[PDB]
RNA sequence: AGAGCGCAAGGGUAGAAGGGGGCCUGACUGCGAGGCCUGCAAGCCGAGCAGGGGCGAAAGCCGGGCCUAGUGAACCGGUGGU
RNA sequence: UCCCCCGUGCCCAUAGCGGCGUGGAACCACCCGUUCCCAUUCCGAACACGGAAGUGAAACGCGCCAGCGCCGAUGGUACUGGGCGGGCGACCGCCUGGGAGAGUAGGUCGGUGCGGGGG
């Protein structure tokens, strides 16, 4: 990345901004409850869904981490926490979507998405992808 | 370019509106605040030969004779972007030596 | 596609959901008028219908309007819809987004690819007698790292390009397993 | 660490408001810059600080690129 | 002095040809010369005030005319420059002393210019302007070889009404200008 | 450097900041005793 | 003044210029 | 207007507060209607009045710097004056 | 009263950017000239003065077009004064009054005072 050193913590209110559409791909991953996902959560699995299905098609990973996770060295209350020890988190609330295959069978989808979702700390459900945009 | 024109706006009443042409010279006495020309002395586009300078020293006496009939004096000059020096000069050179 | 509409005046927008019906409003250059759908039958009908195909609205004026779905509020928290709008069209010409049906097999998929595809969709200035379930897409000849533009899409007769002459259509992305989760993981 | 700092509030601001009635020198409203401008009978200090220049009533005119505005009707 | 070769070509010969070319309807479409500029990259004289009289003065006679100056402004740590204070020689000439000027350019700095082959057509601004680079200075007439205590450069450039190139092109070449083709 | 302006020919002083280094050695700069009026004040 | 460009190969232009006297060579003339 | 506005950041600003010249030293004295702020003390803005003066043809501006930091009650003592 | 101009104040991009067209009788500009008042760190480009003739090309004035810019409903949300309910909790839901942003429909090459010259 690159911005500057700590944040506030904030907190998750509705699960409004967060949420969307199936923007890319055929088939898609979406949060059920709010929370922060961990990097080492998004490359679990991401690599979790690549692995399943060898050589696969394409993955995307619309959600992103930015937020600095602090956290202190096991002692009391001398200024800000050094934090950054699991590094850095994405706020997801509930709708929305972390990750979409594409270039796949249904069945890779069906099973790969099922796979990555147990490598996320939150209940999510998996979305197909009907019509629903914008036009006319 | 206007900014002497803003500045005698804030100033009070009364301003003296000096467009000149390239061989023309009106003068007009607008009062802020309304929009309201009173005396409307033109050169060329109203009677006066054909000399600009002393073309202008004499409207300025015209708007003069108009002026102190509706009982006005105050002399709030409008350079309007022209240096003070010539035509201008005259303008307001006989206003006020009259 | 046909629809069974009725109009709307007081009924409340959200004790209304509660009952079966889909809130609504149809309207063009010159109409406005507050309906209301039925989920059910909006669902089955709007999933083939969607936002390509016109729908002829019928009020119980007995009024056949050829409406079609300008917009729709998708409901945040679990997808579902909200609200949906309806734009009356007329004879003058009227933008909008026209299917596309890529069809081939592109040389990259052959050397083990990836079927990328930007514009499932393509808006463009149109008159309403003018329909089309879709438009050809020519891809084939692309390879892996090659793509195709707007300005070389296959375009029927007595219709436009409402976009950018030189958008993206298509593309061709490689696979992503074994030969980068070992070099990524060390390289990084 | 080393934070632990900022400088006493500066309580600026609306001070006077459209409607009310006032002497002659109220400091009408404080100001970091420009973000309200002078007018009819309301003069300005190095501060940037408006205030009243007549007895009167307060008014705010909006006048988009010009800016915000505001003086005093003067009446008696 | 209001009276030369260039002034007439330009009017009955240059004038005319214009209307050939491409043909007008108006006299103030004609693409008019109007304003030629001299330019110096001093960032030498930049330790030596005197250096930079020399460059001026020597400047004075070659453009009939009056010298002036333009210092940097947001400058060359590298280059030993900073803000207000180094130097640039400039000086627009206009009227009579631009036609003047213009004669001992292709009538004594152009034909006794260190092998010269011609001016470079693709030096158009891709309007109707165009601008040439110069190195020895002494090229021009009243210039003096036991005189210049270094071979200063410089840099002229040229406005006209024209709106292309085409037309500064034909335009230019009308005037005498030897183009390199 | 603290400065102090003396006035002409009488007992007067005023508010002042000199430079040290500074191009700045002497200060005849003009000013308004309560005696009479304006007369030049100089540094010392 | 008339400066007569003196240019030594056989041509001598009365142009407008400081001192009439200019001596110059190799001009248009050759 | 994303520059510049001596320096942090911010608000402001080219219809100048920015860049450049000409004349000049209001980085004046004697005051102060009325206010902002405020526990106290302190800090802040200030029209206008009298004196004498500067720049401008003039209406007019000038009681230091675009503004918000650049500082220290009282005591004791130093130097110059009525 | 009606129409074209010239000066100027109000509304503050629905006034603008760009494209095409048009006006020189009047008005304005460009323009002729640089002796006088005056001027450019260099130039009569700009300020300035005296003025034939030529032009409406540039500039400005007036029209038309919507591609950019700008303005922009309605419906439905999000959020939320006040009230309250469920669950163990991270939070979710209803009643009452208020209600955006974005997006769709759509609009837009300006309204307008006062004085003056001209038929
Ligand atoms: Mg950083
Ligand atoms: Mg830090
Ligand atoms: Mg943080
Ligand atoms: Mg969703
Ligand atoms: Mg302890
Ligand atoms: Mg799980
Ligand atoms: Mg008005
Ligand atoms: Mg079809
Ligand atoms: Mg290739
Ligand atoms: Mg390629
Ligand atoms: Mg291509
Ligand atoms: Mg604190
Ligand atoms: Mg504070
Ligand atoms: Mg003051
Ligand atoms: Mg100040
Ligand atoms: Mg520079
Ligand atoms: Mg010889
Ligand atoms: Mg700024
Ligand atoms: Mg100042
Ligand atoms: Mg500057
Ligand atoms: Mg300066
Ligand atoms: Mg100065
Ligand atoms: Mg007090
Ligand atoms: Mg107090
Ligand atoms: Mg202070
Ligand atoms: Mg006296
Ligand atoms: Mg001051
Ligand atoms: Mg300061
Ligand atoms: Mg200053
Ligand atoms: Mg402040
Ligand atoms: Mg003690
Ligand atoms: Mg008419
Ligand atoms: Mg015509
Ligand atoms: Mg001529
Ligand atoms: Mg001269
Ligand atoms: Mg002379
Ligand atoms: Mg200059
Ligand atoms: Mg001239
Ligand atoms: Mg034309
Ligand atoms: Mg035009
Ligand atoms: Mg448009
Ligand atoms: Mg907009
Ligand atoms: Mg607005
Ligand atoms: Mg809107
Ligand atoms: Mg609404
Ligand atoms: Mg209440
Ligand atoms: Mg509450
Ligand atoms: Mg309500
Ligand atoms: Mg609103
Ligand atoms: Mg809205
Ligand atoms: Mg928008
Ligand atoms: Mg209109
Ligand atoms: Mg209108
Ligand atoms: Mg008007
Ligand atoms: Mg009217
Ligand atoms: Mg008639
Ligand atoms: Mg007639």
């Amino acid at each position: 990345r690159m911005k500057y050193r700590k944040q506030q913590r904030g907190r998750l209110k509705g699960a409004t901004k967060g949420g969307d559409y199936v923007a890319f791909g055929d088939f898609g991953l979406v949060a059920l409850e709010p929370a922060w996902i961990t990097a080492q959560q998004i490359e679990a699995a991401r690599v979790a869904m690549v692995r399943h299905f060898r050589r696969g098609g394409k993955i995307f990973i619309r959600i992103f981490p930015d937020k600095p996770y602090t956290k202190k060295p096991l002692e009391v209350r001398m200024g800000k926490g050094k934090g950054n020890v699991e590094g850095y988190v994405a706020v997801v609330k509930p709708g929305r979507v972390m990750f979409e295959v594409a270039g796949v069978t249904e069945e890779q989808a069906m099973e790969a998405l099922r796979i990555a979702g147990h490598k996320l700390p939150i209940k999510t459900k998996i979305v197909r992808r009907d019509a629903y945009d914008e036009a006319q | 370019k206007f900014r002497v024109r803003n500045r005698i706006k804030r100033t009070g009443r009364l301003r003296l509106s000096v467009f000149r042409s390239l061989k023309h010279i009106y003068a007009q006495i607008i009062d802020d605040e309304k929009g309201v020309t009173l005396v409307s002395a033109s050169s060329l586009a109203l009677k006066l030969k054909g000399n600009k300078t002393e073309v202008a020293r004499q409207v300025g006496r015209a708007l003069a004779e108009k002026a102190l009939a509706l009982g006005i004096k105050q002399v709030a000059f409008d350079r309007g972007p022209y240096k003070y020096h010539g035509r201008v000069k005259a303008l307001a050179e006989g206003a006020r030596e009259g | 596609y046909r629809l069974k509409a009725y109009y709307r005046e007081g009924e409340k927008p959200s004790a209304l959901r509660r009952a079966g019906k889909l809130p609504g409003v149809m309207y063009n250059r010159h109409l406005n008028r507050k309906v209301y759908v039925d989920l059910v039958e909006f669902d089955k009908v709007f999933r083939q219908a969607s936002i390509h195909h016109v729908i002829v609205l019928e009020l119980p004026d007995g009024q056949s309007l050829p409406t079609l779905v300008r917009q729709v509020n998708l409901d945040k928290r679990r997808r579902r819809p909200e609200h949906v709008d309806f734009f009356v069209l007329s004879d003058e010409p009227v933008e909008m987004y026209v299917p596309l049906r890529f069809v081939g097999t592109p040389a990259g998929v052959r050397a083990g690819g990836v079927l990328q595809e930007i514009h499932r969709d393509i808006l463009v200035k149109v008159s309403p007698r003018n329909i089309p379930e879709f438009i050809e897409v020519d891809v084939s000849g692309l390879e892996i790292g090659d793509s195709l533009h707007a300005s070389d899409l296959k375009l029927p007769p007595g219709v436009e390009l409402a976009v950018s002459p030189e958008e993206t259509i298509a593309a061709v992305v490689p696979p992503e397993d074994v030969e980068k989760l070992a070099e990524e993981a060390a390289a990084e | 660490t080393k934070n632990g700092r900022d400088s006493q509030a500066k309580r600026l601001g609306v001070k006077r408001y459209e409607g009310q009635v006032v002497r002659a020198g109220n400091i009408l409203v404080r100001q970091r810059g420009t973000r309200f401008k002078p007018g009819k009978n309301v003069g300005m200090g190095r501060d940037f600080t408006l205030f009243a220049l007549v007895d009167g009533v307060v008014e705010f005119q909006d006048r988009g690129r010009l800016g915000r505005y505001v003086h005093v009707r003067p009446l008696a | 002095p209001l009276d030369l070769a260039l002034k007439r070509k330009y009017y009955e010969e240059v004038r005319p040809e214009l209307i050939r070319r491409f043909g007008y309807q108006n006299v103030w479409e004609v693409p008019r010369l109007e304003k030629v500029v001299i330019n110096q990259g001093l960032g030498e004289a930049k330790e030596d005030a005197r250096i930079l009289e020399k460059a001026a003065q020597e400047l004075a006679l070659i453009t009939g005319q009056k010298p002036a100056v333009t210092r940097a402004k947001k400058s060359i740590s590298n280059f030993k420059l900073r803000k207000g204070m180094p130097i640039g020689l400039r000086v627009t000439l206009r009227r009579d002393r631009m036609w003047i000027f213009l004669e001992k350019l292709l009538n004594v700095a152009l034909p006794r210019i260190r092998d010269f082959r011609g001016l470079n057509p693709n030096s158009f601004d891709g309007r109707g302007n165009y601008n040439l680079g110069l190195r020895e200075q002494l090229i021009f007439p009243e210039i003096t070889y036991d005189m210049v205590d270094a071979l200063r450069g410089m840099d002229i450039a040229v406005v006209t009404t024209a709106e292309t190139d085409e037309e500064a092109r034909a335009l230019l070449e009308l005037l005498g200008f030897p183009f390199r083709k | 450097l603290l400065l102090e302006c003396t006035e002409c020919k009488r007992r007067n002083y005023a508010t002042e900041k000199n430079k040290r280094n500074t191009p700045n050695k002497l200060e005849l700069r003009k000013y308004c005793p309560w005696c009479r009026k304006h007369t030049v004040h100089r540094e010392v | 003044v008339p400066a007569r460009i003196i240019c030594g190969c056989g041509n001598v232009i009365e142009t407008y210029s400081t001192k009439p006297e200019i001596y110059v060579e190799v001009c248009s003339k050759c």
